[PDB]
């Protein structure tokens, strides 16, 4: 069970740890979260009482290093850093958790919710599509924009997320217009799994961190990637059995956790009644089809 | 973006362009089966690509054996059409080649950008003008080529005939969209009105007969009086 000391909390904020949140007062004493489970990503996340602008938060393993918060007020937030040194780190910890001024991740032993959420999220993939290689860590904010979106100002603050257009020459096999186009099988198992992601374990993991972007941090140009990915799966003729079994689960997870109240922006009325009713796969998300019916019934 | 009656004389200007009305390619008769069911006849179509200030018809016959063997026709002849006009382009000199394509029906958007990938700088673009370019199997030397086609075959025509001599592409056009228009509402009068008699008649390199201005006139009065009509036949007004 892994760490993060803060060296204090000098604006009021309300800090999120993957699925929960819970509040801290101006200058409350507190010094972290404690027990975070080993083994996943985690995120940790801001939204700042006085501007409700801008949530923004880190990705970040404990087993890369050790992590802490300190609020910076000449940047106006709390960030993340790496302790180097093993044993100040620990000595700093203890005397944190000996004046228990930390909140404990309050994982409830039959819930596996994180785990679903994050499967196929790996911290190397992250740091791909987040790209500031000085850091263990990878910082997002509600504002950052997609590669995707720039080429329709910034690249260092880019969301570097495996362009999807499916009306482009990557997309569409010259002689194959009209296959190629309502039949993705080429684009998303010989271009997108063969070629770029090697593998569905990738592209998984990205449709994964893509969807927590969206919700953590209302980040729009994250909901289209993830809308984006179903979609190519969901317009595919051939997937692999394995492939459609788990997106069910992945989905079904995904809808599950999703603030009721904020299913208005971030779902896609015309990809999801696409997937759930015209495409392909229409018969293959019976768990994602059944949530979706029980719990957003508007939307369809 | 679309095209509509605000943007109007953008089409007779010195800018490149094609309509591409696509609501002929695919054309059937239904019919009963000996067994009392219903089947459906395919009849040879033809793709109307048009320039609307050069007049030069690009008439596509669409012959009946491409649709042999095929399933979901009506969603194959959009696809057809978009291959059969990209192939036009790619076949055009590029300074030949037309900077927008507007097409007279939605659904023709999607396709025809897929196949026109390589041509990133021609504009696909609808239109909210309801032309009248689905009477064009009622012209007569038209119906017949498309009729007669054993083969698929491009013919180039200009269904302004020689007008251009004499008015300008803007009046050229709406003439031509006035007799289409006509002939839709109520084929058989428009019919009739325009071989009225026989000292005027239709030359062997012409669609439409060889009237004087002064019998323009009195043709595109006529063809108003029958288009107001059908639409008083039709309200009861
Ligand atoms: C709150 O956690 C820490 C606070 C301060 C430091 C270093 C000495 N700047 C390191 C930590 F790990
Ligand atoms: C990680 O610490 C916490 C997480 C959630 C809460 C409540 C349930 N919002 C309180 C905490 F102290």
């Amino acid at each position: 069970m892994n760490t993060v000391p803060f060296t204090s909390a000098p604006i009021e904020v309300t800090i999120g740890i993957d699925q929960y949140s819970f509040n801290v007062k101006e200058n409350q004493p507190f010094h972290g979260i404690k027990d975070i489970p080993i083994g996943h990503v985690h995120v940790i996340h801001f939204q700042h009482a006085d501007n409700s602008s801008m949530r923004y938060g880190y990705w970040f393993d404990c087993r890369m290093g050790n992590f802490y918060i300190q609020y910076d007020p000449k940047d106006g937030l709390y960030k993340m850093m790496e302790e180097r040194d093993g044993a100040k780190f620990e000595n700093i910890v203890h005397n944190f958790k000996e004046r228990q001024m930390m909140v404990s991740y309050p994982k409830i032993d039959e819930d596996d919710t994180w785990y679903n959420l994050t499967e196929f999220v790996q911290m190397d993939k992250i740091r791909k599509i987040v790209r500031k290689d000085e850091n263990q860590f990878s910082y997002v904010d509600s504002s950052m924009t997609t590669v995707q979106e720039n080429e329709l100002s910034d690249p260092a603050h880019s969301l570097n997320y495996t362009v999807i257009n499916f009306k482009s020459r990557e997309a569409i096999r010259p002689g194959h217009e009209m296959e190629d186009f309502l039949d993705k099988s080429y684009y998303l198992n010989t271009v997108m799994l063969q070629g770029i992601f090697k593998n569905s374990s990738n592209y998984f993991g990205e449709l994964q961190f893509a969807f927590l972007n969206a919700m953590f941090f209302g980040n729009y140009g994250s909901s289209l990637q993830w809308h984006a990915m179903i979609e190519l799966i969901c317009s595919s003729a051939t997937v692999p059995k394995h492939m459609l079994d788990k997106l069910d689960e992945i989905l079904y997870y995904q809808i599950k956790t999703l603030p009721e109240q904020y299913s208005d922006i971030l779902l896609n009325e015309r990809v999801w009644n696409i997937c759930l009713y015209s495409s392909f796969q229409k018969n293959s998300l019976h768990n994602t089809e059944k949530i979706m019916e029980n719990k957003y019934p508007e939307l369809l | 973006g679309a095209m509509n009656s605000s943007n109007y004389a953008e089409l007779f200007n010195n800018d490149i362009k094609l309509f591409v009305d696509d609501t002929n390619v695919y054309r059937v008769t239904v019919h009963k089966t000996f067994e009392g069911n219903v089947a459906t006849k395919a009849i040879n179509g033809c793709i109307f690509t048009l320039n609307p200030k050069t007049g030069h018809l690009f008439l596509k016959i669409i012959h009946t054996s491409v649709w042999a063997g095929q399933k979901r026709l009506s969603q194959l002849a959009k696809w057809k059409t978009a291959e059969e006009v990209s192939a036009l382009v790619r076949s055009l000199p590029k300074e030949e080649q037309p900077k927008q394509i507007i097409v007279t029906r939605k659904a023709m958007l999607d396709p025809l950008e897929v196949h026109m990938l390589d041509f990133p700088n021609i504009a696909i673009r609808p239109t909210e003008l309801r032309l009248p370019f689905s009477a064009a199997m009622s012209i007569d030397k038209l119906s017949d080529v498309v009729m007669k086609a054993t083969e698929p075959q491009m013919v180039l025509f200009n269904i302004y005939d020689d007008w251009l001599d004499r008015i300008s592409s803007y009046t050229a056009f709406s003439r031509l969209t006035l007799l289409l228009r006509a002939l839709k509402t109520n084929e058989e009068s428009a019919k009739m009105i325009l071989l009225s008699d026989p000292t005027i008649t239709i030359k062997s390199y012409h669609l439409w007969p060889s009237f004087t201005d002064e019998q323009w006139i009195t043709i595109e009065s006529q063809m108003r009086d029958l288009i107001l009509t059908e639409y008083g036949r039709k309200y009861n007004v």
